[PDB]
């Protein structure tokens, strides 16, 4: 009689990505995902693998984008009506 | 028939009974405590609720609805003679008065060689009296003079604030530091009474403010007093305060440290205290709301970035006088007066020299949003971790609050000597060096930054020549604004000095671009310059107070 | 029968008064009494607040209660009110001066149940009831709240993506380009340390509950030739709507008297013990839950509670509080004694000795636990606060009476001397720095931080001398006469006894032998009298100059202490500080007693035999010499508030009781008792500081005087701007925009100024009425009593937050549900203002838009019962038995000019609920 | 020189609930009496104080706390204890000779 | 029903005590002595310096 009806329970955590071979460590109180590369490796064309976000979460990025990661890029994770913003750093 | 006299009053003490020679100190005590107990957080002795109108720092609080009469006085619109905060400043320091008035009553009917320091606290209460009429004469033009101790209540409803001209009442106001400087001694073992130095400065600074008439009807100044200057020279006489031991702290940070109080330059001070046996202690309750985000809540009073700016120097170390506001200051380029980082907090630097509080351009510094800017005052505050701070429903320091600066008195000194202009513009340029070089010197607690945040500090002393009268006197406003910025008199020196009203259109024009709160600011030649007396009390004393210029 | 029979005297019927079932009986007599205001906020206590004829002092406006012949002013909610047999309201200066010297503002005379002569009875009558929150304020959820704030932010013009509140706007513009919201987005955590999640959270809801009452009363009484005896026992409990708020009551009252001698000697007494215990909401519960906004979670990530964080409000969370008061129970014990000897020494003199006790004590333990929401915190301050409190009033009367039946003339004389002694104390212990942090642990001897001692006492005493003097001549004729010589501590000894006359005239113009023919005429009565009443209802230390050495230990909130205490050597403290005096007023030897004048005129009469009944009253009121507390003229300072005589009040009003009982052909018995009653204030007199102050009205802006008690000046709302072009039209003022208050300029001189304020409020009814019904049919018997007031206005301080956005104290808050409906050119057909987060216009000023029509008509009572028949009973062996099911405060009906609800209680006060009760009587 | 003054308050509140069931019978010569009974007792205990210094006056009616310019102390404390019990009684009377 | 009022003054000098008392009995027997009700209670005030 009171809800507005928004689905805010839903979760938009997320767990793990990879960016060609490279997994990244994820930090939830600034919301970084880091991904270490050699020193050498070209970042300028990577290639998302995969992104186990949380059930029902959707991201911008999809899986199997090539991505320029010469800067940190911004991600949007939403879960019906709630978002969470992440930024991904390729060092 | 005893049975309706049995009962007495219980834990008071009557009116007869008061007047006995025992409760004299007692009277005097509870006179010195009114400027420590007597003000609210909306109503400081420090008056930084009424500076808000000046240029030098917004209002701040969640939004202008925080507060809407100093919103109102800040923006110079929509300023109604029936507010709340000008009753209550009114209110209270009139009770001030009236504790002192009470305490001279008491005292004058004392014999002499019983009560041998009996002239010495009738000089402290001339002293506080005359302070609090000072600062009444300052906030509105138009006051009653409640001089008469041996008054009777019902006599008051007689009192008029046109009995006597405005250079009447100054002549009144500075009669009772006359007084004081009479009588009291040079030094004095307890820090918290005042000393003959003291009233000597603070009656040069009364002549100062009668030197500047303001003859007729409307608020427009009409002349300079000679006398009255060469008045204030008198009594800002160096050889005063050497003799009661007065002068600059090698560093600019010692005034506000909580660990250097009583200080050299703390000529009088309002003592705050901790955990001294009452409720929360003494504490500066008026500072209350200034206390940044960080701490929970409050965060009034900010700075704003025309003193910023102020503060903001050229590469040869003088102020920018005509291009300082037109860029706002960059830390890596714009060389900086290192006052600055002891007035203003700004964003990406510590917090009262404390290195695990660093300011930030977020929310959690900011309570408005973004819309009272970032910057964070300073001289108010203190460490959060200073063992001096409480929380007692505000968060509240036991810093002192220090009324009377050597800086002041040079600086008074310098514009008289300016404003008489007898050939000893050399003598102010010396005393204005004498304060930047203190400036200059004052990098103890901001040393690392050069190399932790790349600021430069370059502030050089005038060089020693002969100088126009204009240009000294725009020199010497330029550092009373870099020196006493955040501290509460930027308004009342641009009053006495007349260009009020042109510096705070100019100002408003300036911030418009940068703040949409001063979209519908604007201020009257001749009417916004003083408080409105309230209406209240013109309504209970019924043909007796006249309305100000005006309103 | 009155008491009085030639004064205004209100009969309240008791058995109408227990049906309604509440606790206090001043409550349940709301409205059943002409020019009787009773105020009840809906508290689980029956505390009301009572004023009779109208305001007619600046002081203290309390009636007297006398309870057994004991004078008394404090509430009847913390006595038990299913033990008395009548209630009269002596409403009539003349009347009531004989009851007391404290009868200026009226007098309420309870007689409790005595044993009646040649039987002995009980009674048991049980009763559970269940509370329902019905006046729901309605608040924005989160999707209204983010709305509100999106259309505030294009109002202005502002970008509301820049909101950083976790709100993400995706909106556009439609054709007109006026700006329109697709949709909205919310972040996950309010806070960057995702410890406190957005919710939808309903905070009256969670604030709310079911409350539930419940009361058991056995009375007991026995009647014999040498005496009588009764006894009860109550016990009554009350859970409030709001969580963690009750109140709890146990009575027992024992009455005796004893004939003695031939009835020569008669000792009776009437003693009462109660013990109320109560948890009481904190200040502002309501305000609090409305202002904080439903984005809150109650809980945080980690359970504890929730809190705002980041650009969210500072407002404490509602439920935390109630958890944290909960504790903050306190007890109350009463002991209400009388005992009288009556002496007889032959037929017509009488002899009365009375001595009155009242002793009361109240012991509280408040608690202050540390707490952390969010950014809401008190730096763990853990401290603990034991009060203790004693009042104790005895009085003593003596009165001597004599009664004469010469002739056809009957004449009663009686003179009187009465003391009254009233002592006051209360003394407090506060403590602090705790670990544990549970009630069981917080003492002060657990405590290991800074202590504080606060301590006070006062008290005062009454002398009175009074006679009377009734003639009555052929039972048609009727005069009184009587005298009052008063005295009291609180004058000095020039002004310290007053004198006060009172004279009345009765004439029963039925007996007259002119209008015997007259048969449908059962009785009729004509009425008039004048009498004079004292006031002294003023603080104790009134005519003393007080000085005290405040230290400056009370807890002061922003500081403003005034304490006295100085750092005079400048250590920072460490230790005792040198202390003094401050003067907290002036005194005045002058001040003496408040005279009030009352002229009444009544008109009685009874139609066809008894059947139809009523009354019509108009009374004058005038009281001068008011005592006030005037302020400082502004420059006297500190202490300058002072008690003078330079008050005058006026007060004219018309009341009009009318009932109606008959029976029916198939044998149904209906009763109807009407009441209809009007008053007017006005305020003739004042002091030069209090009416520039507006204590008493005009808000400091016009005085009062000449106005009603209370009325407030403030601006015209001419409705709002709609277009830029009306807003060039209209008078220049201040923030005028599109869609902003426009103010009416009253003077016409072209621009809105402090200048532009008339008369908007007036507190003062057109009318107020109550209507009973009882019906009784084959053993069942329906009450309905319904109550209304109309032609009253209210200033609503709830429509300051319910039609306003950022119109509050702090930006950001939620606002009720109708701020929705506000003005744009997409909305063009409304009357509220266009959203805005700036208060340029400056809506906060007191105008017509903050009043309403109060008018309303409750139904304040609805009882269906059914009487178990008498042979069922005796068959049973028990006397009359009864069950019944009411309800209270079921329905209203209000005007739709009021935007709000519940009308009688329309601010921030406790809510009053609908009560649902079944309840069963007993006789045996 | 010490001036002070001490405000001190206590309370005391027990209890007690009784249900006691007997019957008594006459028969021949025998006489009989049995009681059953259930008993509960509860007793809280409370006190607080408050104590102040540094007056001036020096009169019981000038000596309250809040008059008092010193060192302030508090002092409190509760406790409390129940009971419970279920007992029973025979007697037992033969030609009104043996009990 | 009783009334009670009792005062010592003692030997030594500023040292005292009173005592007001109030005791009220009563019972009650109903339905051809079924039932009774009945109460004692007793108010005490004592004033004391020692
Ligand atoms: O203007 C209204 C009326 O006030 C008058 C009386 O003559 O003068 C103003 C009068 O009020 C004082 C209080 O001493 O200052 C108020 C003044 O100060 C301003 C800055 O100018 O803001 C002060 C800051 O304090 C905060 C809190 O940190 O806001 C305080 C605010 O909240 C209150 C009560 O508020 C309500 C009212 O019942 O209760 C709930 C809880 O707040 C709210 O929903 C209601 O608004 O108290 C705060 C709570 O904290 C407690 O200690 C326990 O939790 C309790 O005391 C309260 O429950 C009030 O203190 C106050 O309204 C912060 O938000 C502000 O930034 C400015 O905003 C405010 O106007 C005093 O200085 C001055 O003399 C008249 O003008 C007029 O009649
Ligand atoms: O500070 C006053 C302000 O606070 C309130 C509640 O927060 O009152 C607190 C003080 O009121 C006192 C002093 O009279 O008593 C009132 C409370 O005690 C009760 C107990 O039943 O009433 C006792 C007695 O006082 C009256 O209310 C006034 O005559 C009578 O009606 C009643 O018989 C209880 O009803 C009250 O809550 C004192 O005990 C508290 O410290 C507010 O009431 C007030 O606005
Ligand atoms: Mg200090
Ligand atoms: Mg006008």
């Amino acid at each position: 009689d009171f809800k507005s009806g928004l689905r805010l329970d839903g979760d938009v955590w997320v767990n793990s990505i990879r960016l060609d071979e490279y997994a990244g460590t994820v930090d939830y109180q600034n919301k970084a995902i880091v991904v270490g590369v050699p020193y050498d490796y070209d970042i300028t064309r990577m290639v998302v693998t995969e992104m186990n976000l949380s059930e029902g979460a959707k991201a911008s990025i999809a899986i199997g984008e090539t991505i320029d990661f010469s800067l940190p890029v911004s991600l949007t994770v939403k879960n019906g009506d709630v978002q969470m913003s992440y930024t991904i750093t390729v060092k | 028939d005893d049975f309706l006299d049995r009962q007495v009053p219980q834990g008071i003490v009557t009116g007869d009974q008061i007047a006995s020679p025992e409760y004299v100190d007692n009277l005097v005590i509870s006179a010195y405590a009114i400027w420590a107990t007597g003000d609210d957080i909306n109503s400081s002795f420090s008056l930084w609720n009424y500076d808000v109108r000046s240029d030098d720092c917004y209002k701040g609080g969640s939004g202008t609805e925080d507060g809407g009469v100093f919103n109102a006085l800040e923006i110079s619109k929509g300023i109604n003679t029936t507010d709340w905060n000008i009753n209550d400043i009114w209110k209270r320091l009139y009770q001030c008065i009236t504790r002192a008035n009470t305490a001279l009553q008491s005292l004058d009917q004392m014999d002499e060689k019983t009560y041998p320091l009996k002239n010495q606290r009738i000089a402290e209460m001339r002293f506080l009296r005359g302070h609090a009429h000072f600062m009444l004469k300052q906030l509105f033009k138009k006051i009653v003079i409640v001089n008469d101790e041996n008054m009777e209540p019902d006599a008051y409803n007689e009192l008029s604030n046109t009995t006597y001209t405005n250079d009447e009442q100054w002549q009144k106001i500075a009669d009772d530091f006359q007084f004081a400087y009479d009588n009291l001694p040079e030094v004095q073992i307890e820090k918290g009474r005042p000393a003959q130095a003291a009233a000597a400065a603070y009656l040069a600074k009364t002549y100062l403010y009668k030197a500047y008439r303001q003859d007729g009807a409307d608020n427009a100044l009409t002349g300079i007093n000679e006398e009255d200057l060469k008045q204030v020279v008198k009594y800002t006489d160096p050889l005063i305060m050497a003799k009661g031991g007065y002068g600059l702290e090698t560093d600019y940070s010692m005034n506000f440290l909580p660990q250097y109080e009583n200080g050299a330059e703390s000529v009088w001070a309002i003592q705050y205290s901790i955990n001294d046996g009452t409720y929360n202690g003494n504490l500066n309750w008026g500072m209350g709301l200034t206390t940044p985000q960080i701490l929970g809540c409050c965060d009034f009073h900010k700075p704003s970035q025309n003193l910023v700016n102020a503060f903001k120097t050229d590469s040869q170390g003088k102020p920018l006088f005509s291009t300082y506001d037109n860029e706002n200051y960059e830390v890596a380029t714009d060389n900086v007066d290192p006052r600055l980082f002891h007035t203003v907090g700004m964003p990406g630097f510590p917090y009262k020299y404390n290195e695990g509080y660093i300011i930030q351009k977020n929310d959690d510094w900011s309570r408005s949003k973004g819309l009272y800017g970032y910057y964070v005052s300073l001289k108010e505050n203190v460490d959060p971790d200073c063992d001096c701070l409480k929380k007692g429903s505000y968060w509240a320091s036991s810093l002192n609050h220090i009324v009377i600066r050597y800086a002041d008195v040079l600086l008074m000194r310098a514009e008289a000597l300016i404003q008489l202009n007898d050939g000893r513009i050399t003598d102010a340029i010396s005393l204005i060096n004498e304060v930047r070089s203190r400036a200059a010197g004052s990098t103890m607690l901001i040393f690392n930054y050069k190399e932790d945040y790349g600021v430069n500090f370059k502030v050089t002393p005038y060089d020693l020549k002969a100088y126009a009268q204009d240009e000294a006197m725009k020199m010497l406003k330029w550092e009373r604004r870099v020196e006493f910025g955040m501290e509460s008199s930027r308004f009342f020196d641009l009053v006495r000095w007349g260009e009020a009203k042109d510096v705070i259109n100019a100002y408003y024009v300036t911030e418009a671009s940068r703040c949409s709160i001063y979209k519908n600011a604007g201020f009257t030649e001749n009417k916004n310059e003083y408080l409105p007396v309230p209406f209240e009390q013109i309504s209970a004393s019924n043909g007796n107070y006249t309305q100000n210029f005006g309103w | 029968r009155k008491a009085d029979l030639t004064g205004a005297v209100s009969v309240v019927k008791v058995d109408e008064i227990q049906k309604q079932g509440e606790n206090n009986p001043v409550k349940a007599l709301q409205g059943r009494v002409p020019g009787m205001n009773i105020t009840a906020d809906g508290n689980p206590s029956g505390s009301a607040t009572v004023r009779i004829r109208g305001i007619g002092t600046l002081n203290n406006n309390d009636p007297l209660y006398i309870i057994d012949g004991v004078p008394t002013k404090a509430g009847m909610h913390e006595l038990n009110g299913n033990d008395i047999e009548s209630i009269q309201v002596l409403k009539d200066a003349a009347s009531a001066s004989i009851y007391g010297s404290r009868a200026a503002n009226g007098v309420i005379i309870i007689t409790t149940k005595q044993g009646k002569k040649g039987q002995i009875k009980i009674n048991f009558d049980a009763s559970v009831s269940a509370s329902m929150y019905q006046s729901k304020m309605n608040v924005l959820n989160t999707e209204q709240y983010g709305r509100a704030m999106w259309q505030a932010y294009v109002n202005d013009g502002e970008n509301p993506n820049g909101n950083a509140l976790g709100y993400a706007y995706n909106w556009g513009y439609n054709a007109d380009g006026n700006p329109v919201l697709y949709g909205m987005t919310l972040s996950k955590y309010l806070d960057s340390k995702n410890t406190m999640p957005v919710a939808d959270t309903d905070w009256f809801d969670e604030i709310t509950r079911t409350g539930v009452i419940q009361q058991y009363n056995l009375s007991v009484s026995n009647g014999s030739e040498k005496g009588s005896s009764f006894f009860s026992l109550g016990y009554y409990k009350n859970l409030g709507v709001i969580k963690d708020t009750d109140f709890d009551r146990f009575s027992a009252r024992m009455n005796s008297d004893y004939k003695l001698i031939d009835d020569i000697l008669t000792i009776g007494q009437h003693f009462t013990l109660n013990r109320t215990s109560e948890v009481q909401a904190p200040g502002g519960i309501i305000e609090t839950a409305l202002d904080i906004p439903s984005a809150i979670p109650v809980y945080a990530s980690d359970g504890s509670w929730g809190g705002p964080v980041g650009g969210w409000p500072d407002r404490r969370n509602p439920r935390a509080v109630l958890e944290y008061n909960k504790d903050n129970r306190y007890t109350y014990w009463r002991m209400f004694g009388d005992a009288y000897v009556n002496l007889t020494p032959f037929k017509g003199f009488n002899l009365r000795s009375t001595f009155g006790l009242d002793y009361a004590n109240k012991q509280a333990r408040y608690f202050t636990y540390p707490y952390q929401e969010g950014t809401q915190t008190n730096n763990g301050k853990s401290a603990v606060e034991a009060k203790q409190e004693h009042w104790t009033k005895w009085m003593w009367n003596a009165i001597a009476t004599y009664q004469l039946e010469v002739g056809k003339h009957r004449g009663d004389v009686m003179i009187g001397m009465e003391l009254n002694r009233e002592d006051d104390s209360h003394f407090s212990g506060y403590k602090e720095d705790f670990s544990i942090l549970t009630p069981d642990y917080m003492w002060p001897d657990a405590g290991s931080g800074t202590a504080q001692a606060y301590g006070a006492g006062e008290g005062y005493s009454l002398v009175s001398f009074f006679g009377k003097m009734n003639y009555s001549y052929a039972d048609r004729y009727l005069l009184s006469l009587t005298l009052r010589r008063d005295g009291s501590s609180r004058f000095g000894k020039n002004h310290r006894y007053a004198t006060f006359p009172s004279v009345s005239l009765g004439w029963r113009i039925t007996q007259e032998n002119f209008m015997k023919e007259l048969t449908w005429l059962d009785d009729l009565k004509l009425r008039a009298s004048w009498g004079q009443t004292g006031n002294q209802e003023i603080s104790n230390l009134a005519r003393y100059t007080i000085y005290a050495p405040n230290y400056g230990t009370t807890d002061s909130f922003g500081g403003q202490s005034y304490g006295t205490a100085y750092d005079i050597t400048g250590s920072n403290g460490g230790g005792v500080l040198p202390s003094g005096f401050k003067r907290n007023q002036i005194g005045n030897d002058n001040i003496k007693w408040e005279t009030t004048t009352q002229t009444n005129v009544g008109i009685d009469f009874s139609l066809f035999k008894q059947s139809l009944y009523g009354s019509l009253e108009y009374y004058y009121k005038k009281a001068t010499d008011i005592l006030t507390e005037m302020a400082g003229v502004g420059v006297l300072g500190e202490g300058g508030s002072r008690w003078i005589n330079s008050g005058a009040m006026k007060n004219q009003g018309f009341e009009f009781n009318l009932g109606y009982r008959n029976k029916t052909a198939f044998g149904l018995t209906y009763d109807l008792n009407g009441n209809i009653s009007t008053y007017r204030n006005e305020i003739l007199e004042l002091p030069e500081t209090v009416a520039a102050n507006g204590k008493f009205g005009g808000n400091g802006v016009k005085s009062v005087v000449g106005h009603t008690y209370g009325a407030q000046v403030g601006y015209i709302a001419d409705g709002i701007f709609k277009s830029q072009d009306e807003v060039d039209n209209h008078a220049t003022q201040e923030g005028a925009a599109v869609g902003r208050i426009r103010y009416r300029d009253i003077d016409h001189n072209g621009v809105i100024d402090e200048r532009d304020q008339n008369w908007i409020y007036d507190p003062t009814p057109s009318f107020s009425y109550g209507l009973n019904i009882y019906l009784e049919y084959k053993n069942f018997d329906l009450t309905m009593f319904w109550q209304g007031v109309q032609g009253v206005d209210i200033i609503s301080d709830v429509k300051k937050k319910s039609d306003f956005w950022s119109a509050s104290n702090v930006g950001f808050l939620n606002k009720g549900t109708r701020l929705l409906n506000a003005w744009s050119p997409t909305n063009p057909n409304s009357d509220i203002p266009a959203l805005t987060r700036s208060d340029t216009n400056n809506e906060q000023r007191v105008s017509t838009y903050f009043v309403e029509n109060g008018s309303f008509l409750k139904l304040r009572n609805i009882q269906l019962g059914y009487t178990v028949p008498a042979v069922i009973s005796k068959k049973m062996r028990m006397d009359r038995l009864r069950f019944y099911c009411s309800a209270q405060n079921l329905l209203t009906i209000k005007s739709k000019n009021f935007t709000g609800e519940d009308p009688e209680n329309p601010n921030f006060s406790y809510p009053i609920p609908v009560n649902i009760t079944f309840g069963l009587n007993i006789g045996f």
